């Protein structure tokens, strides 16, 4: 039943994404899992900071960083534009099932449920939620998550778009430079209606 | 049709859920319609033209905004009047209006007022939703100060019933929590944060 | 594999539920999906405004409205009683699979888990959540959701019940009389225990 | 299909867990359902009070109580050490299926995503959420849930850990001595990457 999962795999050895635009190389680990549940897709996403620039964000009061994933008509990840520079694959133990993928489209968000370039239905393309950052003092700091599905496609080859924007705006940063160790968020689980296989 | 009464009276509770049967217009097919509504805004009542039962709509009623509604109705001509009074629910927390509370006690005095604490509640005046129930959060464990609720002004009167020793330099400073006498409505319960308001006690050095 | 879904479809052509009893006809689209996951059922629900009377609710500080689904002993929706007037069915692409339904009883709340007319277990029939509304200014506006399961049967033909009550109470309405376009709620996903097939 | 569920059952006749250390016997019923969903496990947990000392927790303004589940290398519930004193099992109707289990290992938290004895990845072992306690006057008091996965093993035989702590710190006590009937927490659902079968 491994064919029904599409994930980046359990914690990879090296950084696998470029979220912050200031970083020149892979700066953190984006763990994203997609599981088919009948007529929906359950997404299970979070981040693990790697680069010092990304980890330092916790020492700031007003942050907002976005991971953008794009997919073509076959559901394959467009690495050249998507932040997650490593393609998604099926489950094989705790790793990616190195091999060809055919039903990637089945995991992609439905365009009928979530239309492209239609103002009247815009509000159908937004999901919201909350994740938590565990502080070094054993306290949970909220972090807003805004998910945009499709809506806007930059180019011709983009057929599906998933933008996950993490944000937080407080009066006291979760950590201080001496206590900030790594920016890790609790897994965020959301659902969306999936495109036909 | 002939109405059975020129003035109908019904009541519904504040924050009533949608499609709560408010009341029933009686007359004796009979087709009803709402001729007019005062203050006409928002549309919080619905008249079933077939049965004549006035319900609440999805627009939740709000008493502190509108005390009562006056409907002019017709039946199928004659016009009837209806008064719908909104019944208050304890859906507004009291906020202590007075800020700098520094009481001045006189040494070795009994049955004397220490100070006054003004309170504000947006709930209906005179009802249990409006009166303030005071509890001593701290500073009166020794049983010196007694607090009562002046319902006339909804004010917490703090008085003293024990002789005090100024030379003892008794730190009589205290702090209280404020809550309405009736339990809060489910809307704001679990949102109630009992932040204590302190009050300082000053002792006169009687010679 | 499509039998594991019972949903209203994706963006139906016309309104499919009369959520406001004051409305002379169907006024909003209730997009609801039920998916079997082993011992649980995942429900995925949201609302799209159609009629002006429902669309105007965005302008009011305090609002509450309930969608009620009553199902008979064989799991079929009693349209003449429920807010949503179209019988559910399985997935077929992004539409409903027109056909007879016999396994609907598996998508209903379990009678042993959510009892009828039993005060001692009354509290077990409550679920809660938070939807979001996308304001015209690109800001999220929470809406509290209370989902009651069974717990009362209006008439003898009601074997199962799901009541979804949306509501908000705040000091400023999310919109104003000029900016309101439509009332679309962000998806809500909840779970419950399912009865034997 | 029934092999994909691991639950305590629905409303077991007698109390089956001991949360409060002060209790000399089982003090409540812990309803837990773990369901395989691709590369994840969907956990669905709540508690129903039984003993008076447990139900009286509804009268305190600040409460907290923890359920600790420890599993050996094969996933069998260690009854002698855990808080749930009835071994988990598969689904048979609305009850546990009496019989041996061999695929329990698949349900436990993955030892990779949630490693033992590692401070650097510590933050990745915590999930956070919120449930609701429904009051006798029909309120909804939020209960903060903190879940920790296998990030510490107290004994040698422990191979998987799941610690779920409920807590609240509110303004007014949910119930009074006379109105207090039982402590039933609204269902809490969370997700965790599962260990390889």
């Amino acid at each position: 039943d491994n064919i029904n999962t599409l994930w980046t795999g359990v914690n990879p050895t090296e950084a696998n994404c470029q979220i912050m635009n200031s970083s020149e190389s892979n700066d953190c680990k984006l763990i994203l899992t997609l599981v088919k549940t009948g007529a929906l897709v359950t997404a299970f996403v979070y981040v693990i900071g790697v680069s010092n620039n990304f980890n330092m964000l916790t020492t700031h009061r007003n942050i907002n960083f976005t991971a953008e994933l794009f997919f073509d008509s076959t559901g394959n990840l467009l690495t050249r534009l998507s932040s997650l520079k490593t393609p998604l694959n099926h489950k094989s133990g705790q790793n990616m099932a190195t091999g060809a993928i055919t039903n990637a489209k089945g995991f992609m968000p439905s365009t009928t449920a979530y239309p492209f370039n239609d103002n009247s239905r815009e509000k159908e393309n937004y999901i919201y939620g909350t994740c938590y950052y565990t502080a070094s003092d054993r306290t949970a700091f909220p972090i807003d998550i805004s998910v945009m599905l499709n809506r806007r496609a930059i180019n011709d080859e983009t057929s599906y778009c998933i933008r996950i924007t993490w944000s937080w705006n407080t009066g006291d940063a979760p950590e201080v430079q001496t206590s900030a160790t790594t920016l890790v968020t609790s897994p965020f689980t959301f659902y969306y209606i999936r495109e036909d296989d | 049709p002939v109405f059975t009464q020129d003035v109908f009276v019904g009541s519904v509770e504040e924050l009533s859920a949608a499609h709560t049967l408010v009341m029933k217009i009686n007359a004796t097919k009979i087709s009803y319609r709402i001729v007019s509504l005062e203050p006409a805004y928002p549309p919080v009542f619905y008249l079933n033209k077939d049965t004549g039962e006035i319900y609440t709509t999805s627009v939740t009623l709000d008493r502190e905004e509108h005390s009562s509604y006056t409907l002019t109705v017709e039946a199928r001509v004659k016009q009837a009047q209806v008064q719908i009074r909104i019944l208050d629910v304890n859906d507004n927390i009291p906020v202590v209006e007075n800020k700098v509370l520094e009481g001045m006690v006189e040494e070795n005095q009994v049955n004397v007022e220490v100070t006054r604490i003004k309170v504000f509640d947006a709930d209906e005046i005179g009802s249990d939703n409006w009166l303030a129930n005071f509890t001593f959060a701290s500073g009166n464990e020794g049983g010196y100060f007694h607090i009562e609720t002046d319902a006339q002004t909804n004010e917490g009167i703090v008085t003293l019933i024990k002789e005090v020793d100024y030379e003892e330099m008794k730190n009589l400073d205290f702090s209280v929590i404020v809550a309405n006498k009736a339990a809060f409505h489910k809307s704001i319960r679990s949102k109630y944060k009992p932040t204590p308001i302190p009050i300082k006690v000053k002792v006169k050095n009687v010679k």
